[PDB]
């Protein structure tokens, strides 16, 4: 009945353990390292270089083709961090609806 | 579309006017009823067009955009099961007959690739398809479509004696 | 906890590996495409 | 507003209409189609 | 019945493949490297013994696993070209693929 009544407090659950983080700095420079030696493999040691860049009128819908291409990369690289999902969606409808003309007049101008 | 990808458009128009007012669908489909299933086979149709539409030609874009509205199905209806043991189900009878193509491969592997980590991201269905017994089948086809293609490539290279003892 | 109101993979120190490899992907692609274009077959 | 027995006439009167010219469009193609 | 002729010959038709197209170099040795990535990511995995977030493990292994996927769809492509798909159709679909695999698993890392 009626008096005073032990007291409670919720024991909560336990969270998971995270990692080591240098371990984690080590994997890090490790893909770092891996991705290196993929660019280091392609620029000139396997020699498959750059035989052919178009310096003529056609060049401005490559410099084009590499704002859509790196375009969308910083786009959804902006929406890694922050950024909500409408804002985005109207900055790739922005740069995609300009940049599908000029990323096929380029592909129209190189026949391989 | 569906029928006009089986057979010519005369006969879509058949399979159109068809479901239309067909009494199986008119049930599920009546004025009031916003249960769920309304927006379900509108997707499945869509899904089905574009994965035969992209199963024919082989082309990229048409597996990612059967990939996209696999996802849509996903994020609607709870039967979206049927979809992933059925197009692997299709696939896998295509390798059994000995009609493995370039673009049996370049169709379903990046349907699988797209719409798996797609249909991943609705959080009824969270890491379900990559440990649920009803996705295995997608994974076991998208396992085994590798030994195809690697062993399509060495069965085209090597003479035909030495070929038989390989399957 | 809503979606937002999450611990953030960069925050995390198990998601290091994951995010320096998508990022090695992606710009290792920006220069495949650049690469596959730039080179001539 | 629309009745009920009006809506069932406007309902088999879409589906006749929508029959009919199916029929209409496979007969002209099926004739002169190669 | 030791299977040395087929690793050699397999090793003098692919090998010759290599060097006399350039842009199948590309390919191989990119799915390659996304091959070490994968293995990479597994052995971390392995290496420790958790998966705590386990969005970010199957992030940055389905962009490895589904970008191969691409380039060998693209391969398939330029080697022996498909009948209605050009070979410059069958590199912008690879783009747009490629960008939606890219968007999806930067969702999935969050
Ligand atoms: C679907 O719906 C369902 C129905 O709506 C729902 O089911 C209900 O879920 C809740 C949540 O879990 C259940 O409540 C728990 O029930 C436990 C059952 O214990 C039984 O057996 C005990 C003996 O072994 C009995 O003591 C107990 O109660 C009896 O006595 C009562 C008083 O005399 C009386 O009122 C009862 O009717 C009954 O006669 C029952 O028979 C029960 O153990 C548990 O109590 C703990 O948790 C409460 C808070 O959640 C505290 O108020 C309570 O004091 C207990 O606290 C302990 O645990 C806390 C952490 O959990 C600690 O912080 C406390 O300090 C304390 O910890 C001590 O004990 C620990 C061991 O337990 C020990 O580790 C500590 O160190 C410390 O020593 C709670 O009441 C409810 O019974 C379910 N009902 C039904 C019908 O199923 C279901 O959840 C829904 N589904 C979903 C997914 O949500
Ligand atoms: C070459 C061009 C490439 C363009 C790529 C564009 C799209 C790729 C295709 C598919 C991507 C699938 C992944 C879904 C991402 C959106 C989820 C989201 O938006 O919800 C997210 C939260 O997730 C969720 O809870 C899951 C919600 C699931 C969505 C269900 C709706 C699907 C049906 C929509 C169709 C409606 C009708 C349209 C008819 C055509 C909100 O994010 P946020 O606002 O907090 O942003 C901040 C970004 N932080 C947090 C990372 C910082
Ligand atoms: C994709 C194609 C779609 C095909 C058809 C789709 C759906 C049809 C299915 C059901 C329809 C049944 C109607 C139920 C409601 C009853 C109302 C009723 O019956 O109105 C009737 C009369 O109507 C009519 O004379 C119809 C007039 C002509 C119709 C014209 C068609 C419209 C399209 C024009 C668009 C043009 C733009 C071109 C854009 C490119 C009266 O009713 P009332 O007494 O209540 O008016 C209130 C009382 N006053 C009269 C005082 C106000």
């Amino acid at each position: 009945k009626f008096g005073i009544k032990p007291e409670i407090h919720h024991i909560f659950h336990a969270e998971p353990k995270r990692v080591a983080k240098p371990i984690a700095v080590i994997f890090v420079l490790i893909i770092f390292i891996t991705i290196l030696s993929l660019i280091v493999t392609w620029l000139n040691s396997c020699a498959a270089a750059f035989n052919n860049i178009p310096t003529g009128v056609t060049a401005v819908y490559f410099l084009g083709f590499i704002a859509t291409i790196v375009g969308f990369e910083v786009i959804f690289a902006r929406y890694y961090l922050g950024t909500s999902i409408f804002e985005t969606l109207f900055s790739s409808l922005y740069l995609g609806a300009p940049g599908l003309l000029t990323s096929t007049k380029f592909l129209r101008s190189f026949g391989q | 579309e569906f029928t006009k990808e089986i057979k010519d458009a005369s006969a879509g128009l058949l399979a159109a006017g068809f479901i239309a007012i067909v009494p199986g669908y008119i049930s599920r489909s009546v004025a009031g009823s916003y249960d769920n299933e309304a927006i379900a086979i509108t997707l499945l149709m869509v899904t089905f067009m574009f994965w035969i539409k992209a199963q024919k030609t082989g082309s990229i874009m048409h597996a990612t955009c059967a990939a996209l509205f696999y996802f849509y199905m996903v994020s609607a209806w709870g039967g979206y099961v049927f979809i992933t043991n059925l197009i692997p189900l299709h696939v896998f009878l295509l390798i059994l007959m000995g009609r493995y193509s370039s673009k049996l491969y370049s169709a379903y592997t990046t349907w699988y690739a797209i719409g798996t980590v797609a249909s991943m991201q609705i959080p009824f269905v969270g890491f379900l398809p990559i440990r649920s017994n009803d996705h295995m089948a997608a994974l076991g086809v998208f396992g085994l479509i590798q030994i195809v293609a690697f062993g399509d490539f060495v069965k085209g290279q090597i003479s035909t004696a030495k070929f038989k003892v390989i399957m | 906890l809503a979606n937002d109101e999450y611990p953030r993979s960069w925050e995390i120190s198990n998601s290091w590996v994951y995010i320096s490899a998508i990022c090695g992907v992606i710009v290792a692609w920006i220069f495949f495409v650049v690469s596959f274009v730039t080179t001539s077959s | 507003m629309i009745s009920d027995e009006q809506l069932n006439s406007l309902a088999i009167t879409f589906g006749i209409v929508m029959m009919t010219l199916i029929v209409i469009y496979h007969a002209v193609d099926s004739t002169m189609s190669p | 019945t030791d299977f040395q002729e087929t690793f050699k010959t397999s090793k003098r038709a692919y090998f010759a493949q290599i060097e006399k197209y350039p842009k199948l170099k590309l390919i191989d040795t990119f799915c390659f490297f996304l091959v070490l990535l994968g293995v990479i990511q597994c052995t971390f995995i392995i290496l420790i013994r958790d998966n705590f977030p386990f969005n970010a493990f199957l992030a940055g292994f389905i962009i490895c696993v589904g970008q191969f996927v691409l380039l060998m769809s693209l391969r398939l492509q330029l080697c022996n070209s498909f009948p209605g798909i050009s070979k410059n159709r069958a590199f912008a679909e690879f783009i747009v693929a490629s960008l939606i695999l890219h968007f999806v698993c930067l969702h999935f890392i969050n």
